């Protein structure tokens, strides 16, 4: 698995957007870069849906090419929330060959190498800083043949290093 | 306001 980002807004623009509500740039790819005011985050496509963890969005509209998308999956429990995905995104297939080394895309376009722990947990195949997965909060962990396990929600870490990682199974997508 | 999208990641 590889990747690479290509940054498509800067900072008057994304203020802007979010007052209006009216994004008429063209997305794709298979993974948004979300921001708000208060943060910056990403957005897995799988199944023409863009998923996100709810600490991240909130309740909030995604802006679209007509204006506002209103979620269409909002579970507060599971911490996911799930909006229309945009036309033009890339949406990924959720995984099932049942893999358990593990791949999480980071917002820098990393891909870490994670071990499957349990249904919603995986260990770090070698430590990262945490500061380093800061903003990559819904990206995608994928398996070996590039279909979606879940999305990140959450570091387990001390003393700054991120050893394990939390994430929202497919499955509940 | 809303949620914007301000890039992308492309997976291969
Ligand atoms: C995601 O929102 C993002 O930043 O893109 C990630 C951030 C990253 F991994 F750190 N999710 C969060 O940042 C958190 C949101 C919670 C409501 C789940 N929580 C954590 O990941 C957590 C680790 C961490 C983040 C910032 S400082 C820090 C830490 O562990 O010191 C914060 C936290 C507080 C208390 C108990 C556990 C955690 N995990």
């Amino acid at each position: 698995i590889t990747a690479y980002s290509q940054q498509t807004r800067g900072l008057l623009g994304c203020i802007i957007t979010s007052l209006t509500g009216r994004d008429k740039n063209q997305v794709d790819g298979e993974v948004q870069v979300l921001s708000t005011a208060t943060q910056s985050f990403l957005a897995t496509c799988v199944n023409g849906v863009c998923w996100t963890v709810y600490h991240g969005a909130g309740s909030k509209t995604l802006a679209g090419p007509k204006g506002p998308i209103t979620q269409m999956y909002t579970n507060v429990d599971q911490d996911l929330v799930g909006w229309p995905a945009p036309p033009g995104a890339r949406s990924m297939t959720p995984c099932t060959c049942g893999s358990s080394d593990l791949y999480l895309v980071t917002r820098h376009a990393d891909v870490i190498p994670v071990r499957r722990r349990g249904d919603s947990r995986g260990s770090l195949l070698s430590p990262r800083p945490v500061s380093y997965l800061k903003g990559s909060s819904g990206g995608p962990l994928l398996c070996p043949s590039g279909h979606v396990v879940g999305i990140f929600r959450a570091a387990v870490c001390t003393r700054g290093v991120a050893k394990a990682v939390d994430f929202i199974p497919v499955e509940s997508m | 306001g809303s949620v914007v999208i301000v890039g992308r990641i492309i997976l291969s």
